[PDB]
């Protein structure tokens, strides 16, 4: 070779080689994770270096987890993560789509046909595919019910089937609470937190915030029921000055006046803080929370504490985005101009505290525009199960809404896209007319991959469900449970539109980049 | 020909020290089975009969305990199946306090049984599913098994009485005194308002005398003693002082400038005299006792005993939080003399020596208090740890009884009537999960089974003994383990009885687990590193 | 991992799709190095073996035999073709070009969830129906002289260079002629191929006698 | 027992269960007992023990010689335990102790 | 003891005589035969795997021949060739690689005949004076003006690339990028592309999203939660010092004996705070944009004002503000002038893009910079697209500075071959043999081209020769696609001449040095 | 993504000190240039001189 001639701790391989390699890879990568498509899939358990277990079955998890060194394999793993990032679903099809095709334009490779032409095949059917996915998506107003049925079908596929039902209620209701009319959708302002000290049963939607965090002092009040929320970005513990100081004295007595002075700037600060709340409740009815995301010192707590103030520290720094929507407030960054009209309103305060580590709740928000997930589980692999479930969830109901159509789901618009493109085939010119077919059966993966994770064989299902959609011309997918074919729009199977698109452009764009490599090179060294 | 080459694909792309297991035998059954080993590891220790055991963790620290939590804890467990078993063990010891065995068991036959029916022909989703029916059809029975309930916890000897069967399994050659001393504790803690705290109960462990010379004391015991001369105080008046007891200095920088020669000669006079001014301010508020969190000045402390005022530093922060709420004062930020309110009170304060330990003692008069503390005695430092980890699940079976009071019957007549009651519900049930539920329902044997066999006597005459009680109408009936035959007997007359959620958790958490390892088909394991732990972890 | 690591830490063992991947995959690489010999009009290949002699040949059982192979699959193919050398003397590259093209075509229905055992019954109906066709289409002749030198070319052809060959078909033909009996087994040890290295390749020739 | 690729407890671990690890663990006691055995009585004889660094400690008290033999044993440890407990809390039976417990489970 | 003794010290190697040249010669032709197949509309991928874990997938010849590394120095030598390529004009870098490989391998042959190399590099340079000169004379000239004429020039050189199917969207990109970057200051022209023209890439979405803006964006997002994401005409000021008290480079101690000295202290930092940003609200702004930290007491009295802010952003991307809205960047905020305040930009918001917040100053009014928003499938897609891009806006500058174009696929080459040959016929010495050896090499641009379309390379090659020897074909190429002889005043495949001159230069002059060397010594250190 | 392994196929089943050169470029032109190498090595031996 004259890579190896040039350089000879060279690994190369060419022409023919390196398809075989990239197709091997991705064909692995594709077996690996068939079963993870659908609800029937099985889970899989990652165990890292350290021992950590993970059970996951979503495909970006399980191929980040995986122990691979392969270069076609960190392809596809940023084209699923690329996929991930801005969908949010979808990965495990992409891998899918993605190795069958290359599967199918290697059966066509293997017998002297030239990649390009395969090419060419693939972009026309996709410029096709995508105008039949324009022509097929159902345009609907997002109410509850459509909604709800796309979280299920995301996280039915992603957990079981009664935390999925409890996981659709929460998603669906904390994606209405934060959202604003014809404003895009900030997932920012949805706090997913976790507890580990009951079932999985119990995560549930809380119309406000859940900080990690509790009050310091002791003497504070655990339980306050009609609070002034006063969210707040100023150090109120003792600051050193920037130009290196230090104190000169000459006896004890002008040591310890000098002791008292220092702390004069941070007394001022909990002065004004208290003066404020003196204002605001001349009663003990009220009460008053600080919420600060710089540090108290002892002293200042104390202080506040006196006048019955409760004082948390160390705030996350969204936090205040958090607590300036559900509450109500305004952040301040400084006490120069501080007025009862930009004090936060919660319902209800109270702290609850779970071994070494204490929880606040700020709840009975009068209308929260920001609120928080609580994730409850036994195990911490279950916590992290669920956090990726109910950010798929999450992704899926802010696709629907920004994108007001939606596709039917479980292979029906796959199977129908199939078909479109095979009847569109003999209008293709050349030798492109193979690249379409291919591209045909590429698609066509989904619903055969859902059917073997459902038990039943792909042939006879297949033919079935293609069967039924050429003589009846509706959406027939993949029943999951009697392997009939069913419309999907009826029983409420929805899939992302924009997910679909995703990844009908990603999967063609890099099978046809791999097609074209002719060779793969290591001569860095 | 004289060799097998890895199959293209996923095979070739894994790494060198990655492992790959697939489908039922490679991965199921290789769990079921290390989680069967690792039930069968625990089992010895189950019930009143268990048998203590001996652990070396990798700190060469010993353990003798039968308590399950603590085994699992101190076992380098390396099976992931065994390590979700042991987790969900450990959050069972959490959220009650006690059935970490009783998972474990259940957990493990679980398993078996549901290995046994995969082998039949069943499917992993029919098997899970039965398990999940069944297990809503044991919780939906319970609360019909409550045989009594406490009905009060004021009470000394009844409390005592509660918690004899609870620190029964631990230690069970001298529970009744055991029993009283917690009960005591107890009670003297958890006042009218219903919250209990766990943490209010405090255990001293001093050597010499032999654990039947353990007591309980009303107060608080540290294992210091006095930094002045007096020792003693009758009428003590506690001031506590979370800054160090010394004249404090400016936090930017502290540098003493001196021009003349009268401020060098004045300067120690002057700190001396305001050292003595404070000193005495703060004695003539009455306060005879001080307590402080840091160090204590020379000249302070002279001072101090000049004033006869008793010294006591507690290094510890949760000490000194502790001593706040036992006796009723307020950690002070400076060294001002303390008002009214802030001024705590202790019945008696004095400096004595246990054994050959030399200790400070708060004592309360008053059958009340904050906090409690358990003093206990031995001849070794395992057996007091042993009788350590049994007043812990002693006061958790109390904090549980005042969270509910719902008690079910001891010592198998629980597990033996759910699993009646559960195989005659799935002998009602058309379809495939009927085996499920009928193999859920004989789960329930191996807690019987494992008392029996740790008494000595056969399991199969006892079971069987305890269907046939069951079938003829008495629901109270258990393994009677004072007994050289199997034989049974009525449990609410011996008032052997078991927490209702204590129960409910148990089975929860054990079937949540068993569902949990069934439901993994494949598993990729890492290349194991020998790294110097999590960050996390520390 | 399996049932035999268990018992035999240190045994190598493919189960499953394993075992039907590993097999296929060398029966595709066999036939992919063999596809250039099939035909006159294939590549004469070089094997140079460990002391360093040269052998330049297209025979598809000489090039599977000079193969640097270890692989089981491989050995049987390889067995197969020397049976196949053995008895008929023709064909072990159709031999191991049909024998790949079955298994790919096998794995590429294989591949859609098809049991295997479907596939060989579909394979030994075929095979039935097939050999019954060749028998409909063979075309029974008289042996003459022309007949024989026609299938010497097609052999020899295939095997050496265009006039080579055509030396070598009248040699052959001539030499059967001259030691075939009338209704006679052929013993084909009666033609004693003796070589010397004096002269050019279309030297070589036929004598009525010994040597 | 099988190897069973992947294994319940960490390489290494080693587990000693039933009678003969109680018999084993009596042994050892009466090995932990006869160390100090000829200490007792006014006719005892004294035990000299070097350390690493080899000063040199010569006792008569049982506790004190318990202290210097550097036992490893889990069920050894409860006689050097037992002993400590006997002369922090009284100061004298240091001996006895030991050999009485040995006594018992002989 | 008693070392040996010898002249030079040792592991210094020496190699002598026409091996030296041989393998030297050799050394090109494998580097040429590397990226041999990289060449034309029918060129395939390439995988490069970094040393650091990274792919790299390119058509490039400059990235491949970067990527990789080579001992022998000819191989160094032909990479920093490539690389000079590159950087001069933009593309063409395997194209020259080629040439120089086959100009080296035909002039091995008059090494092997006895010639002296001086007596080929003379007729070299002889050569490439008139390849010159042909070149210059069948240019054709270009208006500016003519939108559509730049848009096919710049197809015509991303047709190789695999941007070739959203040609039309990359060169509409292309070509905006470069005309709006293009500035004119104190009467000097200037097309800087590398600092203001910024290609950003975000895996995900789809690459018929991209485009190029009429503005600038960051990767950064407002200093606090009570600020404006969405201005519709801001007041852009641009500073690129800390708003936060600091201390100064002169070692300066306070001594405090006194009890209202350290309140004081911190008063007067609040204090100085509030001045820098009163100072700053007295041009009255509504955004503010910092190179260094802004201090949240800096970011209150700004929020008093309704004014945004963003922290921290590097030197370049200030430089873009700057350029695109008509800001200048200022240090002292006393020594702000309304001069200074950037009025101009159209439009400022703050969306959220998959998990990231992005800041976009776009809607410009005649803005002298841009950022190119670049989405696709995945990170190496991303880092293709934008060599391609880089290519595009290269060829763009290129035009635009000189306005000639000369026809591609091949037709210039065999046209100079032609006129090279005729030429020769004059020459009576020895000189004319490598002269006409150069004037047949550089007939293997359409070789390769033929080669890498898969048609027959010699029948094709002599009809295209023939061809060139009537009157009026100089404009006559090579189908890189169908693989058939086409007059490229109908293909329309036409390149820029700075590219095809720098493209011979270099080649010749690299035969030129590879030729020269001799006596190669290796193994001393420095 | 640091090693590029073997295709599958004959690349993976050759023996470990086994060469495989196929094709115009890997193997004739090889051939080519060792015989061109052995020529050179001779020429200068030729003629009277
Ligand atoms: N209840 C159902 N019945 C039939 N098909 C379903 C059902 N739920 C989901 N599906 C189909 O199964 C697929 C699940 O894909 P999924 O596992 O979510 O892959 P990814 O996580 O990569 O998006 C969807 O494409 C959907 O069409
Ligand atoms: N005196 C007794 N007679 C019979 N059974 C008993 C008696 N005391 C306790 N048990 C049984 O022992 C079990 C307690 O086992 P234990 O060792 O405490 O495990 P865990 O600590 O995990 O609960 C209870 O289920 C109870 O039924
Ligand atoms: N459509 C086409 N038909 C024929 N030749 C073409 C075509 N497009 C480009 N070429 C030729 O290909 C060359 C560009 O190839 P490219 O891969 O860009 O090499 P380089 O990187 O050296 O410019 C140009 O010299 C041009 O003459
Ligand atoms: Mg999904
Ligand atoms: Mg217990
Ligand atoms: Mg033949
Ligand atoms: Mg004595
Ligand atoms: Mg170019």
């Amino acid at each position: 070779a004259a890579v190896k001639t040039l350089n000879p701790k060279a690994e190369v391989a060419r022409a023919q080689a390196a398809l075989a390699v990239n197709i091997s890879a991705a064909r692995g990568l594709q077996d690996v994770l068939r079963t993870n498509l659908g609800p029937k899939g099985t889970m899989k358990m990652l165990v890292s270096g350290a021992g950590d277990i993970k059970l996951t079955k979503d495909g970006n998890v399980l191929l980040h987890e995986m122990q691979i060194q392969h270069p076609t394999a960190s392809l596809i793993a940023k084209v699923a993560t690329a996929q991930d990032d801005i969908t949010g679903d979808g990965t495990t099809s992409n891998v899918l789509i993605i190795g069958e095709l290359l599967k199918q334009a290697d059966l066509y490779i293997s017998e002297g046909l030239h990649p390009r032409i395969i090419t060419e095949g693939f972009e026309a059917a996709k410029e096709k595919a995508l105008q039949f996915l324009e022509e097929v998506k159902v345009s609907r107003e997002m109410d509850r019910e459509t909604l709800i049925d796309v979280a299920r079908t995301s996280l039915r596929t992603k957990v079981h089937a009664e935390l999925a039902d409890v996981l659709t209620e929460a998603v669906v209701d904390s994606i209405l609470a934060i959202k604003k009319q014809d404003e895009p959708i900030d997932l920012f302002m949805i706090e997913i937190m976790e507890m580990k000290h009951k079932s999985e049963t119990d995560t549930s939607l809380i119309r406000g915030l859940v900080l990690d965090h509790g009050a310091r002092h002791p003497d504070m009040k655990k339980r306050v029921e009609d609070a002034y929320i006063l969210t707040c970005n100023v150090s109120l513990e003792y600051e050193k000055t920037e130009v290196n100081s230090g104190f000169f004295y000459k006896s004890a007595e002008e040591r310890e006046k000098l002791v008292k002075a220092e702390r004069k700037f941070i007394e001022d600060r909990v002065k004004k803080i208290i003066e404020l709340k003196r204002k605001v409740c001349g009663d003990s009815d009220k009460g008053f929370v600080v919420i600060n995301q710089k540090g108290i010192d002892p002293f200042s707590l104390d202080a506040l504490s006196k006048e019955g103030i409760v004082a948390l520290r160390r705030a996350k720094r969204r936090n205040m985005e958090r607590l300036t929507l559900a509450c109500g407030g305004v952040a301040l960054n400084s006490f120069d101009d501080l007025s009862p009209d930009c004090l936060g309103h919660a319902g209800l305060v109270y702290e609850y505290t779970l071994g070494e580590e204490k929880f606040t709740f700020i709840e009975k928000c009068n209308n929260p525009r920001s609120v928080t997930l609580l994730i409850k589980g036994p195990n911490k692999h279950t916590l992290t199960q669920i956090k990726d479930a109910v950010r798929d969830g999450l992704r899926a109901v802010k696709n629907a809404i920004d994108d007001g159509c939606v596709v039917p789901g479980a292979g029906a618009v796959e199977v129908a896209m199939a078909e479109a493109l095979i009847k569109h085939k003999p209008s293709v010119k050349g030798r492109a007319q193979l690249g379409v077919q291919a591209f045909a059966d590429a698609l066509l993966i989904i619903p055969k991959v859902l059917a073997q994770n459902s038990g039943f064989d792909l042939q006879e299902t297949l033919v079935k469900i293609q069967a039924e959609h050429s003589e009846s011309g509706q959406l027939v997918g993949v029943d999951l449970n009697t392997g009939e074919p069913m419309v999907a729009a009826e029983v409420g199977v929805w899939d992302n539109y924009c997910v679909k698109k995703q990844l009908l452009h990603s999967c063609t764009v890099i099978a046809t980049n791999i097609l074209l490599v002719d060779e793969i090179m290591r001569a860095g060294m | 020909a004289l060799h097998v080459p890895k199959a293209p694909g996923f095979a070739q792309m894994l790494k060198e020290g990655a492992k790959h297991f697939s489908g039922l035998e490679e991965a199921v059954y290789r769990n079921i089975q290390a989680c069967k080993e690792l039930a069968q590891t625990t089992r010895t220790a189950y019930g009143p009969n268990g048998m203590n055991k001996m652990v070396i963790n990798h700190l060469e620290k010993l353990f003798v305990t039968n308590d399950a939590a603590t085994i699992l804890r101190e076992l380098e467990v390396q099976h992931p199946a065994a390590k979700m078993i042991v987790m969900a063990s450990h959050m069972q010891e959490q959220e009650v306090g006690d059935g970490t065995n009783f998972v474990l068991v259940f957990a493990g036959a679980l398993l078996e049984l549901a290995e046994e029916l995969l082998r039949i022909g069943l499917s992993v989703s029919e098997v899970i599913e039965g398990y999940e029916i069944a297990c809503r059809k044991a919780h939906e029975i319970l609360p019909n098994l409550v045989c009594c309930s406490a009905k009060n916890l004021r009470d000394i000897d009844e409390v005592s009485s509660l918690l004899r069967t609870s620190i029964m399994s631990k230690q069970y050659g001298n529970e009744v005194f055991l029993a009283k001393l917690i009960a005591q504790a107890c009670v003297s803690i958890f006042p009218d308002s219903g919250h209990f705290n766990v943490d209010n109960i405090r255990v001293c462990k001093i050597l010499g005398s032999g654990i039947s010379s353990s007591s309980v004391l009303h107060g608080m015991v540290f294992k210091k003693e006095t930094e002045g001369d007096v020792t003693s105080v009758k009428d003590a008046k506690i001031a506590v002082y979370s800054c160090p007891f010394d004249g404090m200095i400016t936090e930017t920088k502290g540098t003493v400038l001196i021009k003349t020669a009268e401020e060098l000669m004045n300067f120690s006079k002057g700190e001396e005299n305001l050292m003595d001014a404070q000193v005495k301010a703060i004695a003539d508020t009455g306060a005879n006792v001080v307590v402080t969190g840091g160090k204590v000045a020379d000249m302070a402390l002279h001072y101090a005993n000049k004033y006869n005022i008793m010294l006591v530093r507690l290094n510890s922060k949760w000490d000194l939080r502790r001593l706040c709420k036992t006796v009723g004062a307020t950690a002070l930020p400076r060294l001002t003399p303390p008002v009214l309110e802030e001024m705590g009170h202790c019945d008696s304060v004095y400096l004595s020596e246990v054994g050959d330990t030399q200790v400070v003692v708060f004592k309360h008069e008053k059958e009340d208090g904050a906090i409690s503390t358990i003093v206990l005695r031995g001849s070794t430092d395992n057996l007091m740890d042993d009788i350590e980890r049994a007043v812990d699940d002693g006061v958790n079976t109390f904090k549980v009884l005042t969270r509910d009071k719902r008690l079910v019957p001891g010592g198998g007549a629980t597990e033996i009537e759910l699993a009646k009651q559960i195989t005659s519900y799935g002998e009602t049930c058309p379809g495939l999960e009927q085996y499920a539920i009928k193999k859920f329902a004989e789960a329930f044997e191996a807690i019987p089974r494992a008392l029996a066999e740790n008494s000595g006597v056969k399991a199969n005459e006892v079971i069987s003994k305890l269907y046939a009680v069951h079938q003829e109408g008495n629901k109270n009936v258990g393994l009677d383990i004072e007994a050289e035959v199997p034989a049974v007997k009525d449990m609410l007359e011996a008032g052997i009885l078991d927490t209702y959620l204590g129960k409910y958790w148990a089975i929860k958490l054990a079937t949540n687990a068993a569902v949990t390892v069934l439901r993994v088909d494949q598993i990729i394991m890492a290349k194991p590193a020998g790294g110097p732990k999590p960050p996390s972890g520390k | 991992m399996a049932a035999v690591k268990t018992l035999n830490p240190k045994a190598e063992v493919a189960r499953a799709q394993a075992a039907l991947a590993v097999n296929i995959s060398a029966a595709r690489g066999l036939q992919d190095v063999l596809r250039t010999n099939l035909g006159p009009k294939g590549t004469m290949k070089m094997l140079v073996s460990g002391a360093g002699d040269i052998k330049l040949t297209k025979d598809g059982n000489v090039l599977l035999h000079e193969m640097q192979i270890q692989h089981p699959t491989a050995s049987l193919i390889a067995k197969v073709a020397t049976a196949q050398d053995d008895i008929t003397g023709d064909g072990t590259t159709s031999n191991v070009l049909i024998i790949g093209e079955l298994l790919k075509q096998a794995d590429l229905y294989i591949s859609e969830g098809l049991h295997p055992r479907i596939i060989t019954e579909g394979f030994e109906a075929a095979k039935e129906k097939a050999l019954q066709f060749l028998e409909e289409v063979k075309v029974s002749r008289e042996m003459d002289r022309e007949t024989l030198i026609d299938v010497a070319r097609t052999s020899l052809r295939t095997k050496v260079h265009a006039e080579l060959a055509d030396v070598l078909t009248e040699a052959v033909v001539d030499s059967i002629l001259a030691i075939k009996k009338q209704d006679e087994p052929i013993d084909l040890f009666m033609i004693e191929i003796m070589e010397m290295k004096h002269k050019s390749e279309t030297d070589t020739s036929l004598i009525r006698g010994l040597v | 027992m099988m190897p069973t690729p992947v294994i319940l407890l960490k390489e290494g671990t080693d587990s000693s269960q039933g009678i003969p690890q109680l018999v084993s663990n009596i042994s050892a006691c009466q090995v932990i007992a006869e160390a100090v055995r000829t200490t007792l009585g006014p006719r005892g004889m004294d035990k000299l023990i070097v350390d690493g660094r080899g000063k040199a400690t010569i006792s008569n008290d049982g506790a004190t010689i318990l202290k210097l033999l550097d036992v490893v044993h889990p069920a050894a440890k409860t006689l050097v335990d037992i002993a400590k407990s006997q002369d922090a809390e009284v100061g004298d039976g240091t001996t006895s102790v030991t050999l009485l417990a040995a006594e018992f489970l002989k | 003891g008693h070392r040996p003794v010898l002249v030079l010290s040792q592991n210094t190697k020496r190699e002598s005589g026409r091996k030296v040249q041989s393998g030297n010669i050799n050394a090109a032709k494998t580097i040429a035969d590397i990226i041999r197949t990289c060449l034309g509309p029918k060129s395939m991928m390439k995988m490069l795997l970094d040393p650091m874990g990274g792919i790299v997938m390119t058509n490039d010849g400059n990235a491949i021949l970067r990527e990789i590394q080579v001992q022998h120095p000819a191989a160094k030598s032909m990479i920093e060739i490539s690389r000079t390529q590159d950087e001069e004009v933009g593309d063409g870098t395997t194209s020259v690689i080629i040439l120089a490989g086959e100009m080296l391998s035909v002039a091995e042959h008059f090494l092997e005949q006895q010639m002296h190399p001086t007596v080929v590099i003379s007729a070299y340079r002889k050569a490439l004076d008139d390849m010159i000169s042909t070149l210059k004379k069948i240019s054709i000239p270009v208006d500016i003006s003519d939108s559509d004429m730049m848009l096919n020039i710049i197809n015509s050189s991303i047709t190789t690339k695999a941007i070739s199917r959203w040609s039309s969207l990359a060169c509409n990109i292309a070509l905006d990028a470069v005309k709006m970057v293009q500035f004119e200051e104190n009467g000097r022209k200037e097309i800087d592309i590398k600092k203001y023209a910024r290609v950003e890439k975000i895996p995900g979405g789809i690459i018929e999203d991209s485009c190029v803006l009429r503005g600038v964006m960051i990767n950064k997002d407002v200093t606090h939660p009570r600020m404006r994401r969405y201005i519709k005409n801001p007041r852009i000021v641009l500073l690129d010092s800390s708003l936060e008290y600091k201390k100064g480079e002169s070692q300066t101690d306070i001594e405090i004996t006194r009890e209202e000295d350290f309140t004081r202290i911190l008063q007067m930092e609040e204090e100085y705070i509030q001045q820098l940003c009163e100072d700053i609200i007295q041009l009255k702004p509504d955004v503010v944009i910092t190179e260094k930290g802004i201090s949240d007491l800096a970011q209150h009295y700004l929020m008093r004002a309704n004014i945004t802010a963003i922290r921290r952003v590097r030197k370049t991307d200030n430089n873009r503000i700057a350029r695109a809205c008509g800001a200048r960047i200022v240090s002292r905020p006393e020594e702000l002038r309304e001069d200074d305040v950037g009025t101009g930009a159209g439009l400022l918001e703050i969306k959220k893009i998959g998990d990231e917040y992005f800041t976009f100053i776009t809607d410009c009014k005649d803005p002298k910079a841009c950022t190119i928003l670049l989405r696709g499938a995945s990170k190496e897609i991303l880092s293709e697209v934008e060599r391609n891009l880089q290519d595009a806006m290269q060829v763009c500058r290129n035009v635009l500075l000189d306005p000639q174009l000369v026809p591609g696929g091949g037709a210039s080459e065999m046209a100079v071959a032609h006129a090279l040959t005729e030429k020769s016929k004059a020459m009576t010495g020895v000189e004319q043999w490598p002269y006409r050896a150069v004037a047949q090499a550089l007939e293997v641009i359409p070789r390769t081209l033929i080669q890498n379309c898969g048609a027959s390379t010699i029948r094709l090659l002599t009809s295209l020769r023939a061809k060139h020897t009537q009157e009026n074909c100089e404009t006559w190429g090579v189908n890189g696609e169908t693989g058939t002889l086409v007059d490229m005043k109908e293909l329309g495949i036409w390149e820029p001449l700075a590219v095809k001159l720098q493209t011979y230069k270099t080649a010749v002059e690299t035969a030129v040095l590879l030729l020269r060397i001799d006596d190669i010594v290796s193994g001393h250190k420095k």
